[PDB]
């Protein structure tokens, strides 16, 4: 099963593409990789995310560990500040 | 005299200052059945005159090519001899009558 | 790199000098990985320097003729070489 | 209302050329199957001619049977020539095609488009 | 007579082609090209493409010429938009525009000789072709259809060795040339091939519409690089190569005398190329840069919305012609407000040379049409559109 | 010359059409409604013709959206009621012409929220 | 400036008859190609000595991943927008975490350009065009890549794609 | 016929008394670039990205909240009612945060378009 | 980035048009000069022959090449088609356009015989859009099917057309088939709905 699912019902007939062959699919699930990260803790009320890079990385937003309550997520790293 | 006019078709032509005379002094009259104020009479008469002008006002050929400001003279003969040809067309298709017909309406608006 | 008489054979044969022009690259090519460049990058308002907005839509229009535009000036022979 | 003339100024007079192609086509359909080896009969073909030369037999503008004769000249001239392969000339006959069903019972059966 | 209908699949030409021929015993009586045999539709294509996502559509007309096709396109959506290329950009436009030529001539003066049966001249020249392709693929990413020249300038800068290795291949490609010169100019057999082959007088050349080295090798005097100057060639000085008795060989010797001019013009644009930046950065044309995308929301929603959406370039239509190698190549471009245009008719310079095969190929037997349609550098890609 | 004639200008057979995409196919002329998620109003001003939704169906093999309707992305784009409803009358279409919806002219005041 | 192209005592009418009589012309041809054998051919050993590339080389796609592990793809249909080839369909969803990723992202490889188009618009570096060009394949169905033949596809050659991103970056 | 007389960029159209600036421009068909004014809310002129220039007249005023008065040439494309927006669109961007690409409101941003376009 | 151009080409083009609509006053119905600098004769579709032929042979104006000849569609119009004559002066370095409008039923004349250029161009615009030119010498399809049936690039075709083909075993021929296409094109609805100002 990928990590979005899509695994066959056995009956399903969409199973033969796979005789004498196999499937396609990748071992590495970024929803647990980036839970293997440490909370990025943080000084400041506001915080970057160049997603650790400049130009090489994603667009800079701004988060804003304000509440312990919730770690800030980077939109796009998934990447949670600990305040 | 000159070998040969650079294009390959059009060639040397000996007595270049009589050949045009006569071409452009017919085109000086095909004109002239043409009604009166007719923009075609009245320009194309207002060329074929100067260049005819200076078809006899200067006597060497390399000469009168820049003044024709044509290519060689065998060109500016090529293009004398054409024009008569729009001339005697243009006497036909009376160019000089009023619109044949306006736009249907909205014909020419490109932002459509 | 090839024995001499051998070259002087394509030299000799070829009627040119041919050490001198390699079709084979072998310090001729820059080296990859070129040190990283630097690319080069008030008053600057859009509204001044506006080219899409600049143009305008088009313009809709005794006397003596009037060609279409001055006849174009006959070019002249190559200085450095006029017959090839 | 006025319109200018493609080719033909009455119906009528069109129509000359539409049994003036008719026959030339009609004329044809025999070379044409011995010439691109084509496997139809004569008769057989002979009459898809008559079908399409039918399927447009209900315009009345003369402009438009005007028109279609040349675009239909124009196919003759292919097909007299060889320009065209069998591929081509075979089309004409939805060999592989499963012609579509017509009745409602017979559609609603199969396929939500109408 | 006998139609013999010459192969579309016959390895001479571009491949592309029929022909049906008249065969009058061995000389051939009429011709009919049937050209339509790679006719993808890329005008109608276009119309549902934005002006950016239409580029590529230009590298693939006339795929021997990649660059300059694009040239075109990119001086006409240039021209609608009223901005234009910063100048380090035209001068590299001029620089890569000379490479083409350069790789066109190859392409056309090798494959006519391979039709003819000359073998050598292609494969000599063609590991010279491979040196300028790598050009390409350092300065755009592709060895073909690179897609660097567009709207506003080229896509990215110029390498940081890529000025010094094209000084190596144009200092040494001069001896490639003659070498190729001296195994074809002299030959007895290349001139009886060639000479008062398909030849075209001056005013013929013309009302068909010829239009390139067709029309310069009888004689006529026109270029369209020295005529209606674009970019900066206005700045880079060089000799039209016009020919007499246009046949082959004087339409041959030109094609050579234009790679022998291009690296004339080479020579200059590198000598003389301007610092600067490649793009015009208005960002509402060219793209924002990525760290400025990056780190500044005006340049995010620029390139969001440029790459997402379009130019929407102003309405109006231009026909803007360029000296491809081949001959002029135009683009129509007529522009409603929208980011996708709404026409874009590519003249081809080849669907008028392909016309004139007829009456240039006239009393001339079945190897005179291989030589003939080899001289009109036709690659059906342009053609067809 | 200038011959008379009175047909709706069919073309139905200068056009090429496949009868079954001429015949059972109904265009529906209309101004096209404004995104309620943007205020722009530039793209509610000309009127367009799309055609009927017919079926968009799965490529068994990847999950695609495949479909057999040809003319399914076409909309084409006039200027007025009285230029759409002549094209589809001339290419033997049925049409379903929907009037436009301006919005009507509401009265805005700032000082209204200040009585009381 | 234009260039002209193409335009008897004994000694050259004999010079001439020495030219056309005794060819001495297709002589100067023949030596031209004894020249060459001589020389060294530019062949290279092709599947030992691959030929030059440039870290600019468009080739397969792949899926860059943040080097924490998580896909750098946030969905934004940037990507297809602009593919001209119209090759690419992305549809996504909240993947669970609350986190903004794909369930679908394909190219079909047999209606890609190789334009770049999508490594450029992309702005976060998650699509690349890898310098790939040894994919060919025996079938039709191992060329419409899905987002496990890119995703781990791009956990490959990361090690030799983001050398030529740090190469080209400024660039670019 | 209480329609007062009011000049758009001089088409001259003649509206009811009490139309805002904004509304004037609509009859003649020009948009004034707009946020925190829609049709069926209340005027509050938070935003003032829509400042217009009226004729031989000091300031810039709201679109959105200044009922036109009798003869007032409306100059909606000015040198001056473009910086009145080149610089208003400079400060809604300044505080935003760059996440277009996960903003669904993509492409239906009208503060997208109004910077990608005045 | 405000593209650098000549005022002396604009009016200098400007007078011609005036010398061309004084010269023909029966046939050309509007002249203008675009902003791109760029000069427009629009003509009565009956004056195609007669203001082709005064430009080719006019010493103050010889248009000697045809650069090309195409229709723009424009659907809303009566007259749909737009076929644009672009001329060129290699004598006077400057470039025309005569464009004239034609309707699906009303064939314009072929300008073959003032320019022999336009038969092959002339070719392709029947083929493609399906205007008709008049006394034109073998008009036939140049860039179609050998059966193709429908002009395409009417903005009235689909862009993927009705039939495709493929190789039928059972036949061994290639036949045609209705088009049913594995992922619909995406129609993107990429325009937006704030207007630029002029
Ligand atoms: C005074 C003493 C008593 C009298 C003694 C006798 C009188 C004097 C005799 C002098 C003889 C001179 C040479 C004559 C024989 C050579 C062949 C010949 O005559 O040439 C014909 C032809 C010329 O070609 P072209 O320029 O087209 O001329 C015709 C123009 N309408 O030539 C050709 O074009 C042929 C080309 C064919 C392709 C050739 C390719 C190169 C071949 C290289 C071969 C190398 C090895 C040769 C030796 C082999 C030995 C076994
Ligand atoms: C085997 C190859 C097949 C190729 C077949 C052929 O080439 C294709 C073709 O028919 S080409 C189009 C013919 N279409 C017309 O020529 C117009 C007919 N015009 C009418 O039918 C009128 O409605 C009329 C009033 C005359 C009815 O009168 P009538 O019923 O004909 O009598
Ligand atoms: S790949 Fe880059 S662009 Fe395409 S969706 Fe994922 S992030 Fe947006
Ligand atoms: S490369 Fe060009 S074509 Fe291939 S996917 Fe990226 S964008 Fe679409
Ligand atoms: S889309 Fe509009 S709103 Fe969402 S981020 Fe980009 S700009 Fe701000
Ligand atoms: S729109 Fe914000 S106040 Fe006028
Ligand atoms: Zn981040």
């Amino acid at each position: 099963i990928t990590h979005t699912g899509q695994v066959y019902d056995e009956k399903d007939y969409r199973r033969v593409r796979f005789v004498d062959r196999q499937k396609e699919v990748n071992e590495n699930f970024a929803i647990d990789l980036i839970a293997q990260q440490p909370v990025n803790e943080v000084e400041h009320r506001i915080i970057a995310c160049d997603g650790g890079g400049g130009a090489l990385g994603h667009p800079k937003v701004y988060i804003n560990l304000d509440k312990e309550t919730k770690t800030g997520t980077c939109g796009y790293c998934g990447l949670q500040f600990k305040q | 005299l000159k070998k040969t006019t650079g294009l390959v078709g059009l060639a040397v032509c000996d007595t270049p200052h009589e050949r045009l005379t006569i071409l452009y002094t017919k085109t000086l009259d095909i004109l002239k059945h043409f009604p009166k104020h007719a923009a075609y009479r009245k320009y194309t008469e207002q060329i074929t005159n100067e260049k005819l002008d200076m078809v006899k006002a200067e006597p060497d050929v390399k000469k009168l090519e820049a003044l024709l400001q044509g290519g060689e003279v065998e060109e500016v003969i090529l293009q004398a001899e054409k024009e008569l040809s729009l001339a005697r067309k243009m006497l036909k298709w009376k160019p000089w009558e009023p619109l044949v017909e306006e736009p249907p309406a909205n014909q020419w608006k490109w932002p459509i | 790199s090839a024995t001499r008489v051998i070259q002087k054979l394509r030299n000799w044969a070829s009627g040119q000098d041919l050490q001198a022009k390699l079709q084979l690259r072998y310090q001729e090519i820059a080296k990859r990985t070129q040190p990283p460049p630097k690319l080069p990058v008030s008053n600057n308002y859009y509204c001044t320097r506006d080219g899409r907005r600049e143009v305008v839509p088009p313009s809709i229009i005794e006397k003596k003729a009037v060609t279409p535009a001055p006849p174009m000036k006959r070019w002249e022979l190559s200085k450095d070489q006029p017959y090839l | 209302t006025s319109v200018k003339p493609i080719f033909s100024r009455d119906l009528n007079e069109a129509k000359r050329r539409v049994r003036e192609l008719y026959r030339a086509w009609y004329r044809e359909v025999p070379n044409t199957v011995h010439l691109m080896q084509l496997d139809i009969t004569v008769k057989q073909g002979r009459d898809k001619v008559r079908e399409m030369f039918m399927k447009n037999a209900h315009v009345t503008d003369p402009r438009v049977v005007d028109l279609l004769v040349i675009k239909g000249k124009m196919e003759l001239q292919e097909t007299i020539k060889v320009w065209k392969q069998r591929t081509h000339v075979m089309r004409f006959f939805h060999e592989t095609e499963t012609p579509r069903p017509k009745d409602f019972l017979s559609k609603f059966y199969m396929g939500h488009d109408p | 007579n006998m139609t013999l209908n010459f192969g579309p699949q016959h390895p001479a030409a571009h491949g592309v082609l029929r022909l049906v021929l008249e065969l009058s015993g061995e000389m051939v009586r009429k011709c009919d090209p049937h050209i339509g045999l790679l006719h993808r539709g890329t005008e109608k294509l276009i119309e549902y493409k934005t002006y950016l996502q239409a580029l590529p559509y230009f590298d693939r007309l006339d795929y021997v010429s990649m660059m300059c096709n694009e040239q075109a396109y990119s001086i006409a959506v240039e021209k609608l938009l009223n901005i234009q290329p910063p100048p380090r950009a035209q001068w590299i436009r001029v620089l890569f525009g000379e490479i083409t030529r350069i790789l066109n001539h190859i392409m056309a003066v090798t494959t006519h000789a391979l039709d003819i049966g000359a073998m050598t001249p292609f494969f000599w020249m063609f590991e010279e072709r491979e040196k300028m392709f790598e050009f390409y693929e350092r300065v755009s990413g592709a060895r073909m259809h690179a897609a660097y020249i567009r709207p506003g300038g080229v896509h990215q800068d110029l390498p940081l060795g890529l000025l010094d290795d094209i000084y190596e291949f144009s200092k040494n490609f001069s001896l490639r040339i003659d070498e190729v010169e001296e195994m074809l100019t002299n030959n007895r057999i290349w001139r009886n091939r060639t000479v008062d082959i398909g030849v075209v007088t001056a005013e013929d050349a013309l009302n068909y519409g010829f239009s390139g080295v067709m029309l310069r090798g009888s004689g006529i005097q026109w270029d369209l690089r020295k005529t209606q100057p674009y970019d900066v060639y206005d700045q880079v000085e060089f000799d039209v190569p016009i020919g007499s008795r246009g046949d082959c060989y004087d339409r041959y010797l030109c094609r050579v005398e234009e790679m022998r001019q291009s690296l004339r013009i080479i020579e200059q644009c590198l000598n003389k190329m301007p610092p600067g930046e490649i793009k015009v950065d208005d960002a509402k044309v060219s793209p924002p840069k990525r760290a400025e995308m990056k780190t500044s929301m005006e340049s995010l929603i620029h390139h969001f919305k440029l790459y997402t959406e379009g130019y929407q370039v102003p309405p109006g239509a231009t026909y803007t012609a360029i000296e491809a190698p081949k001959g002029e190549f135009g683009v129509y471009l007529v522009s409603d407000g929208s980011s996708r245009p709404y026409r874009c008719k590519i003249k081809a310079p080849g669907f008028a040379h392909l016309a004139g095969l007829d009456k240039m190929s006239k009393g001339h037997m079945l190897a005179d049409v291989v030589a003939i349609i080899g001289t009109q550098d036709i690659v059906f890609g342009e053609i067809d559109r | 010359q200038l011959i008379t004639v009175d047909e709706k200008l069919d073309i139905t057979t200068l056009t090429g059409v496949p009868e079954e995409h001429i015949k059972t196919r109904k265009v529906r002329i209309f101004v096209p409604a404004r995104n309620n998620m943007q205020s722009g109003v530039n793209n509610t001003k000309k009127w367009k013709m799309e055609f009927d939704t017919r079926e968009r169906w799965e490529n068994p093999l990847m999950g695609w959206a495949s479909t057999a309707d040809p003319l399914s992305n076409m909309v084409l784009t006039f200027s007025a009621k009285e230029d759409a409803i002549a094209f589809a009358e001339k290419n033997g279409w049925s049409y379903d012409v929907e009037e436009k919806k301006v919005p009507k002219p509401k009265s805005k005041s700032y000082g209204a929220n200040f009585s009381w | 400036t234009y260039k002209y192209v193409n335009k008897v005592d004994m000694k050259s009418a004999t010079d001439n008859a020495a030219r056309i009589l005794m060819w001495t012309e297709l002589i100067r041809g023949l030596g031209m190609t004894l020249s060459y054998l001589f020389r060294e051919p530019a062949t290279i050993n092709y599947p030992f000595e691959k030929g030059p590339l440039s870290p600019r080389f468009r080739g397969e796609h792949a899926l860059r991943r943040y080097p924490s592990g998580e896909e750098r793809c946030i969905a934004c249909k940037l990507c297809e927008a602009i593919c001209p080839a119209q090759a690419i369909t992305i549809e996504a969803e909240p993947r669970a975490d609350g986190s903004r990723r794909t369930t679908r992202y394909d190219i079909d490889m047999t209606k890609c350009i190789y334009c770049g188009f999508c490594q450029e618009a992309c702005p976060v570096d998650a699509i690349v065009e890898g310098p790939n060009f040894e994919f060919s394949t025996e079938t039709h169905e191992e060329l419409l890549y899905n987002k496990e033949k890119l995703l781990n596809n791009g956990d490959k050659w990361e090690a030799e794609i983001a050398a030529n991103i740090q190469a080209d970056y400024l660039y670019r | 016929s209480n329609l007062i007389e009011v000049f758009v960029d001089g088409q001259s159209v003649m509206v009811e008394p009490g139309t805002t600036v904004l509304q004037a421009c609509e009859k003649v068909g020009m948009q004034i670039p707009r946020f925190c004014y829609h049709e069926r809310l209340s005027v509050a002129g938070n935003c003032r990205m829509c400042l217009v220039e009226i004729e031989k007249a000091p300031k810039v005023v709201a679109a959105c909240a200044m009922p036109v008065m009798k003869g007032w040439n409306i100059l909606t494309n000015s040198e001056k009612s473009k910086k009145a927006r080149e610089g208003v669109m400079e400060f809604l961007l300044a505080n935003h945060p760059l996440d277009c690409p996960i903003c669904d409101q993509g492409g239906e941003c009208d503060l997208q378009d109004q910077s990608m376009m005045f | 980035t405000v593209r650098p151009r000549s005022d002396v080409t604009h009016k200098q083009l400007s007078a011609f048009g005036e010398y061309v609509a004084e010269i023909l006053p029966k046939y050309v119905q509007q002249v203008q000069v675009s902003c791109l600098d760029e000069l427009e004769i629009c003509i009565h579709p009956d004056g195609v022959i007669p203001t082709l032929t005064f430009l080719r042979d006019h010493t103050n104006a010889q248009f000697k090449s045809l650069a090309d000849l195409t229709a723009v569609d424009v659907p809303t119009r009566q007259n749909r088609f737009e076929i644009v004559y672009n001329l060129l002066s290699l004598r006077f370095n400057s470039r025309i356009r005569v464009k004239t409008y034609a309707d699906e039923l009303t064939p314009i004349d072929s300008i073959v015989s003032v320019h022999i250029a336009a038969n092959w161009y002339e070719r392709e615009v029947w083929d493609m859009f399906g205007v008709f030119f008049f006394n034109h010498p073998d008009l036939r399809r140049i860039l179609t099917d050998y059966g193709f049936e429908g002009h395409p690039f009417r903005k009235d075709f689909p862009l993927t057309g009705y039939v495709e083909l493929r190789y039928d075993d059972e036949v061994k021929r290639v036949v045609a088939e209705p088009v049913e296409l594995a992922q619909e094109f995406r129609k993107f609805d990429l325009n937006s709905p704030w207007e630029a100002f002029p």
